[PDB]
């Protein structure tokens, strides 16, 4: 019995970008959502399918804390039947999405005078993606016919474009940090609730 | 797959490039704007090369695309304002002339210096020695000099410069398959293939020539009267039946005529409407400017600044540590950053700029969300006609005496009035005839129905039928007129003052009629209108991503430019001048001038 340690999660420092958008399994210890609920600090916080509070005593098998950076009017793009870049080649979500979606800004970190670099996103793909899928396989998007052997060039792009961050962006194009927390409901024993 | 799609995809990728290059040079070019430093000059020549060369490639890359074979508007619209080449195509070596070109007169314009012909190290640059010499002097003499000297000095230097330019660039507009260059000019309103507006390159030359035709009796009687009062500031110097002094148009043009207001006010004992020591007694401050410029924007509706704005951006002159070019401007560096740069005082011109401003920021804040190319007013006119129609709202007396101003027992009637009206005359309706005038001769000089021989003889006869003004000096081929003014010298078009002007207008009587606003125009404001605000959202959220008449008529209902806006905006003025002009004549000779004795 140990404490579902959201705290180094939520505020690590090198959060990944979206196109390899990092995840952390969750389980085998007790949760304490209330607390991260009632930080109160954050620009946006929803979720779909349970009260921010009833979620504290009625619980799951298993949970999956997911992380990434985006910019800010794409927030939006974050949910359920919810479409545009960063929804429909980058990170897709379930219709019957059972976790919750928190996020917050991030300007006074993530970006910096120059513009940060660190930071990508998926620009083009064949199609979507499916449900929850990471895609690190980064082979050239073939935008004309002509096959170009994997360079840039024309019509051949490279499928991953850096974010521009510098800090004095509008709060719509600063960094915004995204967390979201899928639940499970299955058949194992008891490992997660709190 | 097809061609469209994948010049969708090209145009994705291109605006995350360009926003991005773009974001770059502007916040490399304020900085520098902002404090006068060496390296930041060198660090912003260095990401305008980038965007530039950037820019360059992207259309050479971007013209490997047919156009016809692309049918969604938006993405047409695009890429013809992407891939034309233009200047850029030609040759080299006459490219690089061309630059030289540019540099050359326009340095000599920007550095040019008479000097008095008793003094060879006492004497004055254009800015700001010329403008005030021309414009707090009541010399004649000086003026006169002044006229001549500077359309000798540099004007004289640049007339073969200008006229090769001519000859290049029609040779540049044939190769972009345009008649001639002021055609090119006039492209940027031109509309093609959307039923019900479309728009020919001369249908514009018709829309102007027709609102013209009908602002003739306003600006008639407007000259009269300036006639009239400055025949009696010089009876040995005016004729009351003829044309006016070229010398005496209180700048070295005639772009503007606010100056002579000062000596033709129409009521010289009435107390004039500033709230300088007003504002100064209320301890207010620029920054306190700025914020009741805001909350007036919220009473329409529109959303309040971004909170990075107050917190960035440069709103006052920065001590005396550090100089800059703050001359005010509005920066809109992309990616939701927005900007404005003014060294603000206090004052009721600071006031109205501000508001000015603010509008040009508020309207770009609009459009943040179409792609890069979009991302600017439907025409070449919109900025500024939204930068002065909450500047014209703002400066009427019931809006000051709203947020306490003015005294609330304050008495506004007919003289007090007419004196406002004649004043914003000689800012407003002062540039119509003096820049259709020039536009329209260097639309012929494009069309090369001139010969050279003759540009400025014909040149003032365009002044003299269509504005009313005659020339102080005989002029032969020695002159260059034209460039001795700086729009013309650095090569920027000059119709979009004109259109801007009648899109105010139209902008003005069709928000007043859309506030439920009854009685007269001219002292008319937005605030506290909700309705209104929507009104005019619905046409800034398009930018110029509609055609943009389209967008027009989204706020007027005509599809076209319309004049009778401005004549109704005035009419209170004009019947005064058809009373005041009752004993004098309108109208005048061709044959006269002042030195033909
Ligand atoms: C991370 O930052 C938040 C502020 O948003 C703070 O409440 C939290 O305590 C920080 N993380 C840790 C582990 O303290
Ligand atoms: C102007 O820029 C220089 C170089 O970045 C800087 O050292 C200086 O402090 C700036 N001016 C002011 C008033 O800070
Ligand atoms: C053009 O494409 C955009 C997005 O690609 C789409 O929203 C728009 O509807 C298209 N034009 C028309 C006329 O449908
Ligand atoms: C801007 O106006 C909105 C309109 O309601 C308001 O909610 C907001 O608080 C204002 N901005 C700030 C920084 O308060
Ligand atoms: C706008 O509305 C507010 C709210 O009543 C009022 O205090 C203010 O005087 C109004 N100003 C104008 C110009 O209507």
């Amino acid at each position: 019995t140990n404490l579902c340690p959201f705290g180094e999660v939520f505020n690590a420092t090198r959060f990944a970008s979206v196109y390899a958008w990092n995840r952390k399994r969750i389980s085998n210890c007790v949760a304490d959502y209330s607390v991260l609920y009632n930080s109160a600090s954050f620009s946006t916080f929803k979720c779909y399918g349970v009260s921010p509070t009833k979620l504290n005593d009625l619980c799951f098998t298993n949970v999956y804390a997911d992380s990434f950076v985006i910019r800010g009017d794409e927030v939006r793009q974050i949910a359920p039947g919810q479409t545009g870049k960063i929804a429909d080649y980058n990170y897709k979500l379930p219709d019957d999405f059972t976790g919750c979606v928190i996020a917050w800004n991030s300007n006074n970190l993530d970006s910096k005078v120059g513009g940060n670099y660190n930071y990508l996103y998926r620009l083009f793909r064949k199609s979507n993606l499916k449900p929850f899928e990471r895609d690190i396989s980064t082979e050239i998007y073939q935008a004309g016919s002509t096959p170009c052997n994997g360079v840039e060039g024309f019509n051949c792009y490279f499928p991953l474009q850096s974010y521009g961050f510098q800090p004095t962006y509008g709060v719509g194009y600063q960094p915004y940090r995204v967390v979201v927390l899928s639940f499970e409901l299955l058949h194992a024993p008891a490992t997660v609730c709190g | 797959s097809t061609i469209e799609e994948q010049a969708k995809t090209f145009l994705d990728k291109f605006n995350h490039e360009a926003e991005d290059l773009f974001y770059q040079s502007s916040l490399a070019s304020w900085n520098y704007n902002t404090n006068i430093t060496e390296e930041n000059v060198q660090n912003m020549n260095n990401a305008g090369d980038k965007w530039s060369a950037f820019l360059k490639e992207q259309s050479t890359l971007a013209q490997m695309y047919p156009l016809q074979e692309i049918q969604n508007l938006t993405v047409k619209l695009q890429l013809q304002a992407l891939q034309q080449n233009g200047s850029s195509v030609l040759s080299e070596d006459k490219s690089k002339r061309l630059n030289t070109i540019l540099n050359t007169m326009s340095t000599i314009y920007s550095t040019g210096k008479v000097c008095n012909p008793d003094n060879p190290q006492e004497c004055l640059l254009l800015e700001p020695g010329l403008n005030e010499i021309m414009a707090n002097s009541l010399d004649y003499n000086e003026r006169l000099w002044a006229w001549e000297s500077w359309r000798s000095e540099v004007g004289k230097q640049l007339r073969p410069l200008y006229e090769e330019y001519v000859v290049l660039k029609n040779e540049m507009a044939r190769a972009n398959h345009y008649e001639d260059y002021g055609d090119y000019w006039r492209g940027d309103y031109e509309v093609n293939g959307v039923d019900g507006y479309d728009y020919s390159r001369g249908q514009l030359i018709e829309d102007v020539e027709h609102t013209f035709e009908e602002i003739k009796p306003l600006y008639e009687h407007l000259h009269a009267y300036v006639r009239a009062k400055l025949m009696n500031a010089y009876p040995s110097y005016i004729s009351p039946i003829g044309c006016l002094p070229a010398h005496l148009l209180g700048d070295m043009w005639g772009r503007f005529w606010t100056n002579l207001y000062s000596l033709t006010v129409p009521f010289g004992q009435k107390p004039n409407i500033d709230v300088t020591d007003a504002m100064v007694d209320q301890a207010w401050d620029a920054q306190r400017i700025f914020k009741e410029a805001e909350k007036f924007f919220v009473s329409v509706g529109l959303p309040n600044m971004t909170q990075g704005f107050w917190e960035n951006s440069m709103l006052t002159d920065p001590g005396n540590v550090q100089k800059a070019v703050c001359h005010p401007t509005a920066w809109d560096l992309g990616k939701g950053d927005f900007r404005i740069l003014m060294c603000t005082k206090v004052t009721m011109d600071d006031f109205l700029t501000a508001h000015h401003e603010m509008g040009h920021i508020q309207y770009d804040m609009a459009y943040a969300a179409q792609p890069f190319l979009l991302r600017n007013g439907a025409n070449e006119g919109f900025h500024e006609a939204v930068g002065e129609i909450m500047s014209l709202s703002a400066a009427t007396p019931k809006h000051l005496k709203s947020i306490g101003l003015l005294s609330p027992d304050f008495q506004e009637d007919n003289e007090t009035e007419i004196n406002f009206l004649l004043k914003q005359a000689l800012t407003i309706v002062g540039t119509l005839p003096f820049t259709y005038m020039l536009e329209k001769w260097r639309w012929m000089v494009f069309k090369g129905e001139i010969p050279k021989d003759q540009w400025m003889k014909k040149w003032w006869e365009m002044k003299r039928e269509i504005v009313g003004v005659v020339e102080p000096v005989p002029h032969d081929e020695t002159y260059c007129d034209p460039a001795s003014l700086f729009h013309v010298s650095n090569d920027y078009s000059f119709i979009r003052y004109y259109t801007r002007t009648l899109y105010q207008f139209q902008f003005q009587e069709a928000l007043c009629q859309a506030a439920k606003h009854e009685g007269p125009l001219h002292k008319c404001d937005i605030s506290n209108s909700t309705e209104a605000g929507q009104k005019l959202f619905n046409m800034l959220r398009l930018g110029k991503s509609e055609p943009w008449t389209l967008a027009l008529e989204n706020v007027v209902g005509a599809k076209n430019m319309n004049v009778r806006p401005l004549l109704n905006y005035f009419e209170p003025l004009f019947t005064w001048l058809k009373d005041q002009n009752k004993n004098s004549f309108v109208g005048w000779s061709t044959d006269w001038s002042p030195y033909a004795d």
